[PDB]
RNA sequence: AGGGUGAAAAGAACCCCCAUCGGGGAGUGAAAUAGAACAUGAAACCGUAAGCUCUCAAGCAGUGGGAGGGGGACCAGACC
RNA sequence: AACCCAGAGCUAGCUGGUUCUCCCCGAAAUGCGUUGAGGCGCAGCAGUUGACUGGACAUCUAGGGGUAAAGCACUGUUUCG
RNA sequence: GGCCAGUGAGACGAUGGGGGAUAAGCUUCAUCGUCGAGAGGGAAACAGCCCGGAUCACCAGCUAAGGCCCCUAAAUGACCGCUCAGUGAUAAAGGAGGUAGGGGUGCAGAGACAGCCAGGAGGUUUGCCUAGAAGCAGCCACCCUUGAAAGAGUGCGUAAUAGCUCACUGAUCGAGCGCUCUUGCGCCGAAGAUGAACGGGGCUAAGCGGUCUGCCGAAGCUGUGGGAUGUAAAAAAACAUCGGUAGGGGAGCGUUCCGUGUUAGGGAGAAACGCGUGCGUGAGCCGCGUUGGACGAAGCGGAAGCGAGAAUGUCGGCUUG
RNA sequence: UCGGAGAGAGGCUCGGUGAAAUAGACAUGUCUGUGAAGAUGCGGACUACCUGCACCUGGACAGAAAGACCCUAUGAAGCU
RNA sequence: UUCACAUCGACGGGAAGGUUUGGCACCUCGAUGUCGGCUCUUCGCCACCUGGGGCUGUAGUAUGUUCCAAGGGUUGGGCUGUUCGCCCAUUAAAGCGGUACGUGAGCUGGGUUCAGAACGUCGUGAGACAGUUCGGUCCAUAUCCGGUGUGGGCGUUAGAG
RNA sequence: CGCUGGGUAGCCAAGUGCGGAGCGGAUAACUGCUGAAAGCAUCUAAGUAGUAAGCCCACCCCAAGAUGAGUGCUCUCCUA
């Protein structure tokens, strides 16, 4: 709730790897499970809400999903 | 989400109803082997959606396995072959204990949709699956009926997925829509319905009201 | 049109990382005070 | 770096070298990253004597 | 284009499978895994058995680190 | 302008290819000439062996220029009174 | 100078030019840097751009170029300003009350700007034309007076008038208002054909300018240890060096045969074939084999049909499909 | 137009016999970008469990075959 | 009719695109098969129509121009090898292009005009023409990627319907 | 099928039925409503309304290999 998206994603990433542990080896799974409640109320800054597109595409042309 | 419970019946040939005005209409004849008993209702409480589960074709107990007949005798009904639900909005009043629902609910509703397994035609070509054209039959031609060009040149380097190739044509179910009902028979257990249902006489057929 | 695209090694004189901040060019490495010399690495003991 | 950042207060890996060469410790050669996991109380003695 | 079983054919008596070809015993021989396709028999190639491991995976197939596991071991920390 | 044999292992300024190891040194794609231009001869630039040598790199000074800048004193060219 | 080679197709980048269209990763020259013949790091990838010159080892440290949110090593570092377009990769002429400034010039406590309201008149329809031209189709100048100010009018409108309205002045509240240059970062201009396509995720800072401290960062340097080359002509020690294509020089290994050799050794297992917890800079040596069955080392020397991954090589064997 | 049905020989399956051109090894995705300026092999992202069978041929600058066209050779040959 | 900007816009200027003809000769000639047609895609918008709007010298019908928008459509024919183009009948309209002719390991004619012949012209001649005409073999069993269908194994943490 | 004349069931169309629905959501161009930075104004800077064959959803089918492998009902695990 009222957390901005990308910095929350980076600080979830830095625990999802295991780079807050002195046992960090980048070839094994030393990380930690995380749980993110209230995904419906994630803040963004500027004009992300109407201008940032999560487009995707299958293999065939003309399938780029706006 | 459907706008109401439907039934299922079997196709029994086609004929022509003579309307007393003078017109000649081609109708399909629908029979009913056994009543469409509501077997299992799934509400919003114990399931993520709401649907009424009916069945069809009462049979011998040897024809039906132990999980099937255990599921049907959990409802206290007859052992039957076919089994389908209709997803319906949460205003339903349907008990799963042997509701032998009668077929009166479609005559005033002169619009119905039907679903069924169309007749399969096997591995058919591109000339009949996707309505292509054949090449020149003469003038020294050699690409009679063939598939022609498949892709573009070097820059794709592949062919696009979903490209129209030959394959197995029929066998999947289809729904044809808003088919106007006609003379039911309250003793012959037969419903006239002006149209053309998917499949030859004998197959299962979903008969459920419209979704317009 | 008449605007030439910058091709290879003209792309490299334009899009290479250049640190065009006059502060960050002035930086020399840090200087710590000098220490006395460390003793011998090992010693014969008989 | 991941060993030093477990303090919570903003003490980075660069500040550990700030007060690792100002307090004159010639060249522990990043083998304190080895005894940082083989001897975590001893690296707590390292860092807790870097503070003083 | 195709050479070389043995030292000596001493080239397999007899029994079984069995129409043959062939195979197994037995017998000759120092050697039969020297059996007539017969001397040493390597690589590509085809296999079979044992140990570990692959079915959410993008890779000139390696290499550096090495989880887990297996084998003998004696400088048991080592080696594969 | 047949085929076979022989000269004939014709010729090819052309193409492909030329196989074990270690150490030191290390280019050139330039000029001239060519019935020559994808070849060659010489010079330039390598390797090794010498013989004469005392220089290289920094700083300063002196010489000829006519480029850049500039200018209309010559040669043109040009706006206005 | 002696002997003896290659090379004589260059490429891009900066500057100086010619050809072109001051177009080309275009062509030809002149000086230089790199590649060629140069590995590593930065450049997402990527010969020529920047740092940089690889003898080798280390599970060593310090740095250059460049970076310090995550993918991916190091600062979600500090303090000033800026940008609200995801600009942050992009292209211009031109437009713009965008925003942060800076320099000029003109009005105000004798009321400065914006809005409402009042006046905007007389000769006059200045003189020509036209039916009318009365400011409003136009031609020529384009007045003075009352005054607080009014222009032969700023535009609309009317057949023309009449009339709506403005430049200017009067009145109420009240304190900043104009109009020019100019940068910094922005906006539009700015649109392609398979699909985010601009490293990605993303970020109003993790973006852009100005400083301050540290860290990451190469095969650079340093440190500890080896090897070789040159001094050099024995050893030791020292200093310098040790990327490399075409190519040049020095030193060696291996193979079969021959002299020693009817060698040492060998049916108590030679050559072969297969094996290594061994040694070498390496070509290779030495050792071990429940396989094989008669030859044949080393050392000191010599001679070659002497060393294989390439020739749409070639001859046998055996695959793929 | 505008295709449609039917009969044979193939094609599909089973049993027998059984090749060939080709082939550096292939653990052989799409977009987009870069690169000798048209990449499964390099970079970023996305997408894909492994492996068959039947069809189709867009790519592998697919196979052939030291480009008949163009040019070079102080080449060859015919003809004038 | 007045009126630069409803609509054209002279004299000039600034861009974008890579669809024509060009320039360079950077990949490919131990082989990247050109032009047109058939079949079959897919994509761009610089919009012919369809949907919404502004302005109009838009009274209404029909427009002219322009903004957003590429979901869908864009005819049948006579000539020519034709692309293009002319004409007929229309249609809401009969768009322009990329994908190596988009597409000849899917298919056929004019052509890199191959070998025969003829006409004009050039040449003394052999022969030749970016002149014309007649005739003139076009291969192929998919290894992999890619595609369309359709399985089998295993997984989904007991096994199944 | 010797050549013809018709034809049931299949297959097919030229024949027969049906489809392309939405005062559903948000927008592009535009028209606005209050409305400030410059006591005037202005679709906008706060909020907000109509509206495109365009986007999404609804529409028909496949669909948990969606490895994130779902949910619900039911059957069976016995003898030494």
């Amino acid at each position: 709730t009222d957390l901005i998206l990308g910095r929350m994603a980076s600080t979830i990433a830095i625990h999802i790897r295991g780079k807050n542990l002195a046992s960090y080896t980048p070839s094994v799974d030393m990380g930690a499970f995380v749980i993110v409640v209230n995904a419906d109320k994630v803040a963004v800054s500027g004009k992300k809400r109407t201008q940032k597109l999560y487009r995707r595409h299958s293999g065939r042309p003309g399938g780029l999903k706006e | 989400v459907d706008a109401g419970i439907g039934v299922m019946g079997t196709k029994l040939g086609m004929m022509s109803f003579f309307e007393e005005d003078g017109t000649v209409v081609p109708v399909t004849v629908i029979g009913f082997k056994e009543g469409n008993i509501v077997t299992q209702v799934k509400t919003e409480s114990t399931d993520g959606y709401n649907a009424v589960q009916v069945g069809y074709e009462r049979l011998r107990d040897r024809k039906l396995t132990m999980p099937e007949r255990g599921h049907l005798n959990k409802a206290g009904v007859i052992p039957m072959r076919h089994l389908q639900e209709f997803r319906l909005v949460s205003v339903d009043d349907f008990t799963p204990s042997q509701k032998l629902l009668f077929e009166e609910l479609f005559k005033e509703g002169d619009m119905v949709d039907i679903s069924g397994t169309t007749i399969g035609k096997g591995f058919q070509g591109g000339i009949k699956r996707h309505n292509f054209k054949r090449g020149l039959m003469t003038h020294g031609s050699k690409s009679h009926r063939a598939l022609g060009s498949i892709g573009a040149g070097t820059t794709p380097g592949h062919v696009y997925k979903g490209k129209k190739m030959p394959g197995r044509m029929g066998g999947t179910k289809t729904k044809i829509r808003k088919l106007k009902i006609m003379k039911i028979d309250t003793d012959l257990r037969v419903v006239m319905i002006k149209g053309a249902v998917p499949g030859k006489p004998g197959n299962l057929l979903r008969l459920a009201p419209a979704k317009i | 049109s008449s605007r030439p695209q910058k091709k290879g090694t003209a792309h490299h004189m334009k899009t290479r990382p250049k640190k065009t901040a006059r502060w960050d060019i002035k930086r020399g490495p840090a200087v710590y005070p000098p220490l006395p010399p460390l003793p011998a690495e090992w010693t014969i003991v008989s | 770096n991941a060993a030093i950042r477990e303090r919570g207060v903003y003490y980075n890996y660069s500040k550990f070298i700030h007060d690792l060469y100002k307090r004159q410790l010639l060249l522990n050669r990043k083998i304190l990253a080895q005894i940082a996991i083989l001897n975590p109380n001893c690296i707590y003695m390292i860092y807790n004597e870097i503070i003083k």
